[PDB]
């Protein structure tokens, strides 16, 4: 499926996780900012790539990025 | 601890990140976070971003003076 | 269609200049650029503009003529509108043009 | 959370007519998705594959053929009656998976029990050029 | 006589031109009394035509085998033919104008951005402010070159937002 | 006054304003000089 | 040397029903082989 | 899943939809995406591939012969050139009515045949070629070279003949012999089959490979060569009263410099081709041994490279490490290749029409206009081609830690400043050329058409004063003899050419006025705007302030999202896609006005032109509506004349373009919801649910819509401009 890339200028906000629509993102503890939070993707399969997380990032740039390839059932959002 | 980690909040500073859309842009600091975090400088801008936001967390090597 | 209505019809469009007519085939001609026009809006989408725009803006920003507001790009839903609007207006004033003008010449 | 719940199939469905943007034949090839919930009260709701039902006092059972209405459901659920629903995988041959509430306290927490993985721990336009990673099978974000 | 063309005034097109605009003006005006606003109307028409047509010669025009005039465009030849009226001194007026327009704006930028919310100056213009840099700006090209010379026309390149390589 | 000013100054206003004077002065330039080609002094 | 006269009445056809056709068939049987 | 169909890609293989075969098809020969692909895989494939497209130009032309030969009326032609037109090849297609094969029924054929337009009888004639039968052994000797070619591209790819890495890399030796072998001795041969065949024929004298070896070309017998008297070979040329197919006033010259055209035929001279053929495999051969080969001598192309580099940091480290730059990026190759090849036939489209180097072509006008156009159209498709490459290599390959400081390095620094002068220069253009066409119309639609601004375009004028026209009078070079351009060459080719520049029926440096002039500002606009939307596409091509990440997301990616505002068409290949579209119009203008200044050369009106060029009523009206008349009456119920044809072709270009505009303004959502509803439909229904699709039938790709949209487009714009251009030069002309 995609790639979901999480890099360490996240601030541990939650947005990307909120605005995801497929429930890809979580959060983790961490030690690297302010809030101790950390994005992830441990469910990176059923991501399909609708870039809804990027549009929540507060940060410049993007702190959490997809990328798109070999889309599958799950990653073409087919309900058939 | 000693002094402080980063610069002194208030001043101006000139963001060296290139892939910012701040790059060589001037902004005003907030607040520096003292824990050690990796971005602790936050700075403010007049002028928004395509996302609308107007602030970020910038690291200590990638902030000068505004010449 | 092609010929018989399109073809033998429009001649007294493109034969109004020096008649009072002639607005008619000036605004025929601005109705096509129009419908033309629209045709970028429709087609393309917003991060090349955006890009373009940035490089305006460097351009802007070396003479320090550099807007306070800064210029983007025309919204996807914006854009849009704007081709969609352009095309009807140009194809609305063609047909509005060429109709006025066969009619009035040969009625 | 602390133990994973079981899907009961005997659990009530919620007061509805039928559904045409229901499940397809890849519900009876491929996975389908069902999400459970426990309604304090009968009520109306908006499907997301149709018009409205109505849920029932207790527990609800729906059935869906994509994760992404699931989770539609889920939020609607919780932004408008706070139900915190969860819903489970089931394939073809009957197996069912976990989906939504991995530790049960929902992915907006923490819970200082998930390990977090495809974090990239540089920066984001630090990953190398294209050229650097050629003929290798590995892109500059993988590293 | 440049470019194998003859002048206006010598050419037979221009004037076979300028006598079959006349004949369907009269011909239009034959169509209405002489004591009606139409007849006033194409007359004047007529008087303007005929006065066109007689500026258009005797100065310097040019046309080629279709009575229609023709504009010399390479300086020097304008010069030594007399055709630099045509776009000569019409292109030094359109510059002089545009750096005019350059100048003003680049005034009231620079002189809306020291204060607070310089958007809102840009969205709402300080209509006297910008008055008095429009009628400030007949000395455009003495301001822009001296701006120029002190370095505050250009601004570096390490002060200029620029897009990653 | 000062408000019904600031609305005279906004943009559109002023765009409206530059609009009729710009037109209004070529038009009677050209209705006065009638249809010149040539800067003949 | 010079074709036959039938030759536009025959290679024609094959190639543009007959040729075709086997073309589709092999494309189609491709497209759709599994393992 | 796992189907076996993309084998070249395991991710596109677990694809259970049907753009697993639309991917398997636009994908199929980008080897350097491929899984499990070396650069040695990735040169052997690219050396079969490349063995493949020049077996398939030997079939292509060895049919075109066949063709020509079978079914064809060259022999009918070569006698009379002037009047029976050229057959392409003979219809057999049984819908067509008995009025339609009657009136297809051209040439003196016994079926329905096609009027040839390519031009190759005018160049097998020019060559010598004679009889059918020559045709026939050319042709298979053609398909014979073809299987030979197709046969070694496969022995090639075959185990134990692979070639090394450092084969292909071996730039010196590449060049020194493509230099020397393929352009050299290839003209050397060329100008001696002409000398040899050409010449001869034109002249009456058949020579064949029968009696090949005992007619000597010559009378003196090649011995001036050997004594130097190279001048003897100029000694008798052909006279003005000569017959091309006959030995009436022929001569016994090979080699001359008689620069002009032929009086009977209006094509350059035989002997003025051979012998610039001959001094081009000459400049070749000397030039083609210059570097560094295995032998002590030559040139070293990274030394020069790294020597070439400015004093006082005028382009900082200079032409440095892009010797490796070029080796390394195959697509920095591709992009200055096709540019080359790009701006070769643009030359050849420029050169062609007003330097007919074919017999009997300048009369043949459809056989030119065609040319002209398919050669333009071609040309604006491999510079687009050149650019969009280009942009591949900055994407894929290219390190800026290799090549620091460099003149990359350095266009790549200030790229916003090249993009934003491109744009200015643009705009410039288009306001100006856009407001003078609007005031002209304006002016002429009033009445009083002598207000309208007609700037005389002086420059090009003076050009052609000073290479020979005396229309437009001055006193520069080559029409005062006091000039020492005149002086010199004034008994070598200056008579001729004098005679063929001051003649106005020829296409040979025509009179240019204000609409020419307008027309040639419109062309500049358009070549100036679609290079700022390709070096845009290209210098943002590895990333932007949108989107500084652009490398990672590859070459052709659809957008990021309607985040940041929305990011679709960010790509370099949506810049090259709309610079397609740029091309098209920019392509379209230069036809159009070749076109119409050439159809009013012929119909001897240039005063038309001259006086309806200005405004573009007299475009609409005198080109696009006055030439237009014979091409829609192709068929009708009063009956159907011989350009039925491209009556059927133009609305069926025009209906092709209709649908790139279905193909370019829907997009994904719309029909990806509907083709929902369909499988919903074909889901629920009796009777026909017990078939099922293999693959999830799913909307095509946003980049896919984007390329279906530009095909649609690009072939619609294609047919439509044949059918029309064919249709007006051939409806009345012949
Ligand atoms: C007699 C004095 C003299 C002069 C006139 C020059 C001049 C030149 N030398 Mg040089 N040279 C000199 C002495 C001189 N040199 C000495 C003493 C040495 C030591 C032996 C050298 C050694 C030397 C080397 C080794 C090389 C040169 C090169 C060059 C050229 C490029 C210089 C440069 O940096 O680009 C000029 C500076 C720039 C910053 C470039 C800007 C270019 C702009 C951006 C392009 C604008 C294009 C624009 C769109 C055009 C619009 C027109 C429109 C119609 C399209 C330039 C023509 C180079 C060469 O051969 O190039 C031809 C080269 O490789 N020189
Ligand atoms: C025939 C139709 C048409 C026209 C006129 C334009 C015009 C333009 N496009 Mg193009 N474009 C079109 C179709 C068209 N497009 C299509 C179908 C595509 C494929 C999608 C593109 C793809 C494309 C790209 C990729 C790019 C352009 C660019 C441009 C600009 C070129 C600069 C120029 O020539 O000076 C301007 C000339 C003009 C004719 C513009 C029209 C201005 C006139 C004078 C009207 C101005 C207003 C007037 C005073 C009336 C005011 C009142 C009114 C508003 C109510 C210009 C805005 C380039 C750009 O943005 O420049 C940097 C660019 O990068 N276009
Ligand atoms: C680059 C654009 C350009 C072009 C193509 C021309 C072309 C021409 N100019 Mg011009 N010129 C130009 C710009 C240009 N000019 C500019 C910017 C100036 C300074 C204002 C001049 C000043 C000039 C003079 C003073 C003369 C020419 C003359 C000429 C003609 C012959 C030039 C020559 O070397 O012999 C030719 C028509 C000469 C002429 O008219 O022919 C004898 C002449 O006397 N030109
Ligand atoms: C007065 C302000 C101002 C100034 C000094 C400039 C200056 C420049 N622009 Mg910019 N531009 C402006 C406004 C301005 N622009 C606006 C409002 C727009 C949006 C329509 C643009 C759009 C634009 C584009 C798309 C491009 C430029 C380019 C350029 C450069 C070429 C010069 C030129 O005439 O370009 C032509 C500029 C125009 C046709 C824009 C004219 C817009 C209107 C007609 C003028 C507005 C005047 C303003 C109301 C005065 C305010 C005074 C105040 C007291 C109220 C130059 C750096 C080009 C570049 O990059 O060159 C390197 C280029 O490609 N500009
Ligand atoms: C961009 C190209 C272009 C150029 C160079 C011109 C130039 C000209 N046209 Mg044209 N015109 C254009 C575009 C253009 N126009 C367009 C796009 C239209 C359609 C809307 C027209 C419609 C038009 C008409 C209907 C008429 C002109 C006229 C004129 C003249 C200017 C008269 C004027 O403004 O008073 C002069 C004003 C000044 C000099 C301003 C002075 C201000 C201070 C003092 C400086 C001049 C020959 C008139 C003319 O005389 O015809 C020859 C005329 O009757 N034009
Ligand atoms: C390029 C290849 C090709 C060839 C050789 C043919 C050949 C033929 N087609 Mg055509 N056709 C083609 C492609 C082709 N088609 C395509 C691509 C389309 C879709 C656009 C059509 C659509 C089409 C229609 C709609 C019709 C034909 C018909 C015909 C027949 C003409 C009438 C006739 O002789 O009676 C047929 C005589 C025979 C001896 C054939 C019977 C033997 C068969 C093969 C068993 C003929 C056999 C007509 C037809 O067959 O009428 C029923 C007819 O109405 N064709
Ligand atoms: C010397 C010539 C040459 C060579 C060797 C290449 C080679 C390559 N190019 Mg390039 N290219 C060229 C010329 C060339 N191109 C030209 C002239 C253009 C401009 C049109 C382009 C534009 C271009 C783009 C924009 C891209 C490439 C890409 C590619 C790669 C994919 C090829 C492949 O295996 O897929 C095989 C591909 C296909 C089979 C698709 C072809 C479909 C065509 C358009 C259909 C034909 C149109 C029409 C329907 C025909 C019927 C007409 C109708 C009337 C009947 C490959 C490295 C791609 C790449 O590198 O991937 C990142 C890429 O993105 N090229
Ligand atoms: C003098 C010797 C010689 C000659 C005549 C050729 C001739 C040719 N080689 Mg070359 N080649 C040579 C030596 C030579 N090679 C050597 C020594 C090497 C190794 C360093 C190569 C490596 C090489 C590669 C890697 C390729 C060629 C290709 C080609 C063909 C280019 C297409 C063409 O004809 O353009 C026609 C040009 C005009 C009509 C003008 C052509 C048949 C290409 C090929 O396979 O065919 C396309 C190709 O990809 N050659
Ligand atoms: C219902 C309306 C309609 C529509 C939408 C179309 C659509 C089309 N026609 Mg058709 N047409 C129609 C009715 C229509 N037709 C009718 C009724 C007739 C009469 C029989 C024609 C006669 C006709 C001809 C003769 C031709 C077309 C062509 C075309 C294509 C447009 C090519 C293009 O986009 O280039 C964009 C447009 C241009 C590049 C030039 C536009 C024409 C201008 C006026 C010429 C002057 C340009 C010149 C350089 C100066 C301008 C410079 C600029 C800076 C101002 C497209 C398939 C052309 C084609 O197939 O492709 C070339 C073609 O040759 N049509
Ligand atoms: C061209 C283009 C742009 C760029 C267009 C922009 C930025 C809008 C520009 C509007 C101008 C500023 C309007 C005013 C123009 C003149 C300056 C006003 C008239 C001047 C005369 C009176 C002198 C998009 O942003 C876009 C977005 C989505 C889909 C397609 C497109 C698209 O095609
Ligand atoms: S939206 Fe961005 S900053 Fe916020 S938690 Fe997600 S990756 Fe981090
Ligand atoms: S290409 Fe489509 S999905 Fe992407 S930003 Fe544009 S409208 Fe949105």
């Amino acid at each position: 499926a995609h790639v979901v890339k999480i890099y360490d200028t996240c601030i541990g906000c939650t947005q990307c996780v909120r605005a995801c629509p497929l429930d890809v993102l979580e959060m983790v503890p961490w030690d690297g900012c302010k809030a101790a939070q950390m994005a992830s993707s441990p469910r990176t399969e059923d991501c399909v790539g609708c870039k809804r997380c990027e549009t929540a990032c507060p940060t410049d740039f993007l702190s959490v990025r997809v990328y798109l390839g070999n889309e599958s059932t799950r990653s073409l959002g087919l309900a058939y | 601890k000693k002094k402080e980690v980063g610069p002194k909040r208030g001043s101006l500073v000139k963001v060296l990140r290139p892939e910012s859309y701040w790059y060589n842009q001037v902004g005003k600091v907030v607040s520096v976070d003292q824990s050690g975090i990796r971005y602790p400088v936050v700075v403010r801008f007049e002028n928004q971003n395509y996302a609308g936001v107007s602030t970020n967390n910038y690291a200590l090597d990638e902030v000068t003076d505004p010449p | 269609w092609l010929r018989d209505f399109l073809w033998a019809q429009s001649s007294q469009v493109i034969q109004s200049y020096g008649s009072a007519l002639s607005a008619y085939g000036l605004m025929f001609l601005g109705a096509h650029f129009v419908w033309a026009f629209s045709l970028m809006f429709l087609f393309s989408g917003r991060g090349y503009w955006q890009e373009l725009i940035e490089s305006i803006v460097w351009a802007h920003n070396k003479l320090r003529v550099a807007p306070s507001i800064q210029p983007r790009a025309l919204s996807i839903t914006q854009g849009r509108a704007v081709g969609v609007a352009h095309y009807l207006l140009g194809g609305i004033a063609t047909t509005w043009s060429f109709f006025l003008a066969r009619i009035i010449a040969v009625g | 959370p602390w133990k994973q719940p079981e899907l009961d199939p005997d659990t009530p469905s919620p007061i509805f007519g039928g559904s045409t943007g229901g499940l397809l034949r890849k519900a009876q090839v491929e996975e389908f998705y069902v999400t459970t919930w426990e309604s304090p009260k009968e009520q109306i709701f908006e499907m997301p594959t149709g018009g409205a039902a109505i849920m029932r006092k207790g527990p609800n059972l729906l059935k869906f053929a994509r994760k992404e209405q699931c989770l539609a459901l889920t939020t609607q659920l919780r932004t408008k009656f706070k139900m915190t629903p969860c819903f489970y995988r089931v394939y073809a041959d009957g197996k069912v998976e976990y989906l939504h509430p991995k530790d049960g306290v929902y992915p907006e927490k923490v819970n200082a029990g998930r390990v977090g993985v495809n974090q990239n721990m540089r920066s984001i336009g630090e990953n190398v050029d294209p050229i650097k990673v050629k003929f290798t099978g590995s892109q500059p974000f993988t590293i | 006589d440049v470019a194998g063309l003859t002048p206006c005034s010598e050419s037979k097109a221009y004037n076979k031109l300028e006598r079959k605009e006349l004949k369907t003006l009269e011909k239009r005006l034959k169509k209405y009394e002489p004591g009606s606003a139409p007849y006033l109307a194409l007359q004047a028409t007529k008087e303007r035509t005929q006065n066109r047509f007689k500026n258009y010669a005797k100065a310097g025009l040019l046309c080629g085998n279709d009575g229609l005039p023709h504009l010399i465009s390479d300086p020097g030849l304008a010069l030594r033919f007399n055709h630099a009226g045509e776009v000569f001194i019409p292109t030094f007026g359109f510059l002089y104008v545009a750096g005019y327009i350059g100048h003003v704006g680049r005034q009231y930028i620079i002189k809306s951005k020291e204060d607070a919310k310089p958007t809102d100056k840009e969205i709402i213009l300080d209509v006297p402010l910008a008055l008095q840099l429009a009628f400030q700006g007949w000395a455009w090209p003495l301001a822009a070159i001296q701006e120029l010379r002190n370095g505050s026309l250009l601004e570096k390149d390490e002060n200029i937002t620029v897009s990653p390589r | 006054m000062k408000d019904f000013t600031t609305y005279l100054s906004t943009a559109p206003v002023v765009g409206l304003g530059w609009a009729i004077f710009t037109s209004g002065l070529l038009i009677e330039i050209n209705r006065f000089f009638p249809d010149p080609l040539v800067f003949s002094f | 040397f010079v074709p036959p006269a039938w030759a536009p009445s025959l290679f024609v056809p094959l190639t543009g029903l007959v040729l075709p056709a086997i073309g589709m068939a092999w494309a189609f049987t491709y497209i759709q082989k599994e393992k | 899943a796992t189907k076996l169909f993309p084998k070249f890609s395991q991710g596109l293989a677990q694809d259970p939809s049907t753009r697993r075969i639309w991917y398997g098809l636009a994908t199929a020969h980008d080897f350097e995406s491929h899984d499990g692909m070396t650069e040695e895989n990735l040169y052997q494939k690219i050396f079969a591939s490349h063995f493949g497209q020049l077996a398939i130009i030997f079939l292509w032309t060895s049919g075109n012969l066949f063709h020509v030969a079978w079914q064809g009326n060259f022999e009918q032609w070569v006698t009379d050139p002037i009047h029976v037109r050229p057959i392409a090849h003979a219809i057999w297609d049984p819908h067509f009515g008995q009025p339609a094969v009657e009136a297809f029924t051209r040439g003196g054929a016994s079926g329905p045949v096609n009027i040839a337009t390519s031009g190759v009888y005018q160049w097998w004639y020019t060559i010598g070629l004679r009889s059918n039968q020559e045709l026939y052994v050319s042709s298979v000797f053609l398909a014979l070279v073809s299987a030979v070619f197709l046969f070694a591209g496969w022995l090639h790819l075959q185990p134990n003949f692979q070639p090394s890495l450092s084969w292909f890399k071996d730039a010196e030796s590449r060049l020194n012999h493509h230099l020397s072998g393929l352009f050299g001795v290839s003209s050397l041969a060329w100008t001696g089959h002409l000398v040899h065949v050409a010449i001869p024929e034109s002249r009456g004298q058949h020579v064949g490979w029968d009696n090949f070896l005992s007619v000597l070309p010559h009378p003196q017998g090649l011995t001036p060569f050997w004594s130097g008297n190279w001048a003897a070979y100029a000694q008798n040329p052909d006279t003005a009263s000569h017959a091309f197919g006959t030995a009436d006033g022929s001569g016994t010259a090979i080699l001359t410099f008689l620069g002009g055209f032929h009086p009977q035929t209006q094509s350059l001279w035989l002997s003025d081709m051979a012998h610039h053929h001959l001094a081009i495999a000459v400049l070749f051969i000397v030039a083609g041994h210059m570097y560094r080969t295995n032998f002590g001598i030559g040139h070293r192309l990274e030394a020069i490279l790294e020597a070439h580099t400015p004093p006082a940091g005028g382009l900082g480290a200079g032409h440095k490490g892009l010797f490796h730059t070029v080796n390394n990026s195959l697509h920095f190759q591709l992009g200055l290749a096709l540019a080359s090849v790009g701006t070769i036939t643009s030359l050849v489209a420029q050169h062609m029409y007003s330097l007919p180097p074919y017999a009997y072509l300048a009369v043949d006008f459809t056989t030119q206009a065609s040319l002209y156009t398919h050669h333009q159209y071609i040309a604006g498709f491999i510079m687009c081609g050149a650019f969009a490459h280009g942009a591949i290599f900055f994407i894929r390959d290219y390190d800026p830690e290799q090549n620091k400081g460099n003149v990359l390095a350095r266009v790549l620094d200030h790229k916003e400043a090249i993009i934003s002068h491109l744009s200015w220069v643009s705009l410039f253009l288009g306001f100006h050329t856009l407001g003078l066409y609007v005031h002209n119309d304006v002016v002429q639609a009033f009445g009083t058409p002598e207000k309208q601004i007609l700037i005389e375009p002086v420059f090009a004028q003076w050009i052609q004063a000073a290479q020979g026209k005396s229309l437009y009078g001055f006193d520069l070079l080559l029409a005062s003899s006091s000039s020492s351009a005149y002086s010199a060459g004034q008994s070598l080719w200056l008579p001729g050419w004098l005679e063929a520049i001051n003649n106005n029926q020829n296409s040979l440096f025509l009179t240019i006025g204000p609409g020419d002039f307008l027309v040639h500002h419109a062309i500049a606009l358009g070549l100036h705007t679609t290079t700022l939307i390709l070096v845009k596409g290209a210098l943002d091509a590895r990333g932007s302030k949108l989107m500084p990440d652009k490398k990672d997301f590859g070459y052709s990616f659809p957008c990021d999202g309607p985040g940041r505002g929305g990011t679709c068409d960010i790509s370099a290949y949506d810049a090259f896609y709309l610079a397609v579209f740029w091309m098209l119009n920019t392509i379209g203008w230069v036809t159009f006005y070749w076109h119409w200044k050439h159809l009013t050369l012929w119909q001897g009106n240039v005063s038309q032109f001259d006086e309806s060029s200005t405004y573009l009523m007299g475009w609409l009206r005198d080109y696009l509506w006055l030439n237009s008349s014979q091409l829609i009456n192709g068929y009708n119920p009063f009956g159907m004349n011989s350009l039925s044809v491209w009556a059927w072709t133009f609305l069926f270009g025009h209906l092709v373009y209709a649908t790139g505009f279905m193909f370019l303004i829907s997009w994904r959502g719309y029909w990806q919801e509907l083709i929902e509803t369909l499988v919903w439909a074909h889901e629920k229904t009796p009777l026909a649910n017990l078939v099922y699709w293999k693959d999830k039938p799913v909307a095509l790709s946003i980049v896919q819509a984007r390329l279906v949209g530009l095909a649609h487009f690009s072939v619609g714009y294609i047919f439509t401009y044949a059918a029309f251009l064919i249709a007006s030069t051939s409806g009345r002309f012949g």
